[PDB]
């Protein structure tokens, strides 16, 4: 997930910009999301939601809007117990487990249900579970007394002023997820969110992992408020952005470093390449308007390649293999950019399949590693030449093996396929560079791939009176068998020509296509 | 300088665009809610029950073995229940909400029955507890306690 | 200056390819290159050659043709003598000087001369001069006894085959220079020439400061014959070149190491930006046309913007000076190349000036270190971001007072000019990466510099039957006074609009604007 | 395959093309020779004989102080000399060459006495060993060793 929030002076009008770009599974039913626009004399409010939610998370009106990206708030903690005497030790002492005797039906293939009885115990850090292995670990969740959820969120999506927004957003009742705000008066802030239970000690890495469950000095009972998260209001840079990457470089210059705050909140791990990217088009750039903005987001850079073939190429070069040679040449005439008709582009991706692992997410290959200092131009460079370029020997064999040949258009094998409608793909992973994302699945017998996760829901908003906004929503509005509403935008997103999101009375009554009056019984 | 004049709805309805899109019109919150319910059935009705009925922790009862973990997981952690609580402790005039949404839905199903696949009617009616539910299930037992992350998985 | 050669292999046609591109002043008599043909019952020879040399050195014919780069041969030893009892000390023996009573004319201002006596000692070294400091420098010259220098050249620019071409080049009459060479046949070759005394001790920087002069250890007598210097003939790489760098990559993969060869026959320093920029352009291209191949020659990019631009920007985007950050923005919109609408050019020249010195040869400022290993990707980054701001600052300064202003047209700046012809320029200094060379003066009180040294001769042929060629003398073929022939070509350079080198009597019959019969009685 | 057929010419002319680059037709190596020298005069006549008289060790003679360093320069290494003993080892075959090309030179200034700049005819008429002595100056005292090196400037 993509956000960016700009301040008025960083734009040729003076008003804010502000991008929804939540990237999630295409497939999974909870994460689906959904596009409406609600009017009532009260208030408006248009945007997306994941189906089943009755507030809109990325949402957006004539005054202000949010977005939100996954920060990854570690809210719950899993203890390693320790088994005695028929309960759990716990300072020295055995405790005996809560427990209780529930039972559950079971539906059976032919249709017919069975009864199958349920144990639930307890320690003193919440339900247990067994694994596989035998360790019994107890789940600790923090706010499962926090039962105002979608209404803090419903509250902040229909603020009147930032101090209202502010207000809500200080309930503390949403657990988790960065969140972006900007609005007409010209206020952007950025707040890394969440229930963060409170530690006497241990990282971030330690807290992850299992805890030792036989003992109280790890048994938290106390939460973060909002004034020990970092925060960002208005900074000097105009900009405020978060790509999944650790809060370290919300905005550029920074306003705090990784000393300010708990060790046990967020990662000091690198940055990926998207994130950097994400920091550089929004400092590099000036006088914004809406339409720099928007070609902005669409930048697919292969940045990894910038800071891999200068030193790959050379190397590769002198292997007497002509095949090696000729990859070489392939990916010294490439742009680094991942478009339709790039032939270098999928070879580079296996290349760096080996290089930086499946994920992309390596370091060990790099000459010079990342470092905070530079944290839009590190790592770089390639560590072992001669292991590099044997690695690009297998890659050469492997994209053959998945493509058929070490030159095929990138968008010839990478497909955007929803129903009948069959369009070439741009883009592709973020931690190879790509700020538009398009999460590409393993090819089929014919070396087809198509997005498995990546760019869902796109809006970019600029808070002009009236508002300004336009989207576009990969797979659809719709999803139910049958509807003519899947497929009809894939196209759209193929040309990245973007729809424009209609807020006003006159525009929506100039667009009907349907109209359902409806009477609802108090 | 302040922004346009917001639209004042004087009827309640849903004027849907080319892309399916809803702008629904009501004359107070509740309305808003009800129109909202009834076009996310409209739209994903049948994967919106689905998540609904595994939310109140009978995925396994209703659909069989590739929904049993997550039924045993729920239940475990005791998310229905405590969906019945966060219900109970919502603020009078947004349970009101709440209710309208899921009155939507039901609305919906009812005046479109052969919209709703025959296999996730037996969740019908949904009540303002489901939608609790499902929101506490995809926050708290989803985004930050996976039972990957939990069960080792 | 620089020297390409591509074999048959590499080329689409099959033809070798050849480029004589030397760089020497504009403006120094004994320099300026004179273009002319030469055709006898027995021989033919096109190209150009210093004013009153009898033979040409950037010539080609039908059948072959070679050019030269500078490779520094140090043939000369400068001795620091011990002057002692009216003689110098050797072998802790005084020796007496060899005198000559010698006198030469002085021409005063009005006209009339004056006789001024001149002594001429000599020590077994050689002759011997005084410094201002007093030193006593004795000078030894290697190859005093090679009369046949001229007729080296004329039997190697005449020679049937490239081995009669290697017979003459083995005389060793020639004391200086790279020679690269190309045929029809499809040989090519480099060889770092010049006559080389045979050391008992000591590497190039030993000889190249002041030698012991009270030593018989470091008088030397012998010189290396055409088998001990580096030569590389039809390497795999398919190309050969030297762009004045050291000899130690003339073509890639190379053929040879450093430790081949004694370590006072050439440095050890890091190739320049222009000489990484000429290895990577013919190794990285394939299926070489002349066309493609003029094309290449272009080159002007602003490699050192490369290797430092990803880490400077940032760090100077933190600045809270605005114009700092306003330059930072030129700089990052920049595409790197020395055009003439380039608008941070000038600047980053001036930002270069300070982080690697006037020459642009600094080595400190880098992050990581030229290394042979990575002989074209290093050295690479900003070692210190802070002080490299510091001196953006300060270059941001400087170039207002040269330019008036931080965003003036690189064009605009600088210009060509002679006589009546004004012309934009483009491309520039070598060590900042640009292939194609204009060595720019000091900017007079408006800004405008000219190019003081540089493209002068500049030649590419192809030897396919009959062969064809291209090229272009920047100051023209005639500098006396009144000539039509001085600024006439200085608008095509501007165009990059090359003349085709007419060889074949029809042509020149076609061409032909004043006719000279001459009678010679032998 | 063999290249193209060479030219063969009938008589002794110039050909200039529209740039000032002349064609030089030989009917023999020394009338080719003689030619270009002549062509040399007549582009770079005045630069050329200024050079050849700095060549001859009488640079400060003729020109005065702006000369006197590269004389002590020249003078102190025996170019001079050293060019007559070059000259007198050069194959015979090959000093016909540099003759002609000294006598093309000398041709040239003869026919247009008036196109050579006034403060250089004093260095005519040149020879062979001028030749050799400016070419032996070039290689082995400015591109090998060069005063600057030596006298420490």
């Amino acid at each position: 997930s993509n956000s960016w929030a700009v301040a008025p002076g960083k734009t040729a009008n003076g008003n804010a910009l502000l991008l929804q770009n939540p990237h999630l599974s295409w497939t999974t039913d909870y994460f689906t999301y959904y596009e409406a626009h609600l009017v009532t004399p009260d208030f408006e409010i248009y945007g997306a939601t994941q189906i089943g939610l009755p507030v809109i998370r990325f949402a957006f009106n004539q005054r202000m809007g949010i977005t939100n990206t996954v920060n990854g708030m570690v809210g719950a903690t899993n203890y390693r117990l320790t088994l005695q005497d028929g309960g759990y030790l716990y300072d020295g002492q055995v405790r005996p487990f809560e427990r209780r005797q529930a039972s559950y039906r079971l539906r059976q293939a032919d249709g017919t249900t069975v009864d199958k009885p349920l144990e639930i115990r307890s320690s003193v850090h919440g339900p247990v579970f067994e694994r596989a292995d035998g360790t019994a670990v107890a789940v600790r969740v923090a706010g499962l007394d926090r039962p105002g959820m979608l209404e803090q969120y419903f509250d902040m999506i229909t603020a009147d002023s930032f101090d209202d927004y502010e207000a809500a957003l200080a309930r503390m009742q949403v657990p988790t997820f960065n969140i972006v705000y900007a609005d007409r008066e010209g206020t952007i802030n950025y707040s890394f969110n969440g229930v963060a239970p409170k530690r006497a000690e241990g990282d971030i890495a330690f807290w992850q992992g299992l805890v030792p469950g036989d003992s109280s000095r790890y048994l938290w009972t106390e939460t973060h408020p909002l004034d020990d998260l970092p925060r960002v209001t208005n900074p000097p840079g105009g900009f405020v952005q978060n790509s999944n990457d650790p809060p370290w470089t919300p905005t550029w210059p920074v306003t705090y470093t990784p000393k300010d705050f708990p060790s046990y909140l967020a990662p000091q791990t690198p940055h990926s390449l998207r994130a950097q990217q994400s920091v550089r088009l929004m400092s590099e750039n000036d006088d914004l308007t809406l339409e720099r903005f928007m070609a902005l987001q669409l930048s697919h850079r292969a940045v990894m390649a910038d800071r891999t073939l200068p030193d790959l190429i050379p190397a590769a070069l002198i292997d007497p293999d002509p095949e090696v040679q000729a990859a070489a040449r392939l990916l010294a005439a490439w742009d680094r950019e991942f478009t339709s008709d790039s032939r270098a582009a999928l070879l580079f991706e296996e290349w760096a399949r080996l290089f930086a692992g499946q994920n992309f997410a390596g370091q060990a290959g790099f000459a010079t590693p990342w470092s905070l200092d530079k944290p839009v131009s590190t790592p770089y460079g390639v560590r072992d030449p001669k292991a590099a370029v044997d690695q690009l020997r297998t890659a050469i064999a492997n994209t053959k093996r998945k493509y058929g040949a070490i030159d095929r258009p990138f968008g010839d094998a990478s497909r955007m396929i929803l129903n009948d409608v069959n369009v070439p793909g741009a883009a592709g992973y973020g931690n190879l560079g790509s700020f538009r994302v398009f999460t590409w699945s393993d090819p089929d017998e014919n070396g087809v791939r198509t997005p498995v996760h990546g760019e869902t829901w796109v809006a970019m908003i600029e808070f002009s009176t009236p508002v300004r906004a336009y989207g576009l929503m990969s797979y659809g509005n719709s999803r139910q068998p049958g509807t003519t509403h899947y497929s009809d935008q894939i196209e759209r997103v193929s040309r990245a020509d973007f729809r424009e999101l209609l807020l006003r009375r006159e525009q929506v009554e100039a667009a009907v296509q349907e109209r359902t009056p409806f009477n609802f019984k108090p | 300088q302040a922004p346009i004049a917001a639209y004042k709805p004087r009827s309640n309805e849903i004027l849907w665009d080319g892309y399916g899109v809803p702008h629904i019109y009501g004359v107070d919150a509740p309305s808003a809610f009800y129109g909202y319910g009834w076009a996310q059935a409209r739209s994903h009705g049948d994967n919106i029950l689905r998540l609904y009925g595994e939310a109140r922790g009978k995925g396994a009862e209703y659909w069989g073995p590739d929904y049993e973990q997550t039924t045993v997981w729920l239940l475990t952690n005791g998310v229905p229940e405590r969906a019945q609580q966060w219900y109970a402790q919502q603020s009078p005039d947004f349970r009101a909400n709440l209710d309208a949404f899921a009155a939507g839905i039901n609305a919906y199903a009812q005046q479109n029955p052969d919209d709703i696949s025959p296999e996730v009617r037996q969740v019908l009616p949904v009540s303002g507890a489901d939608v609790v539910a499902h929101a506490h299930r995809l926050m708290n037992f989803l985004y930050v306690a996976s039972p990957g992350r939990t069960l080792g998985e």
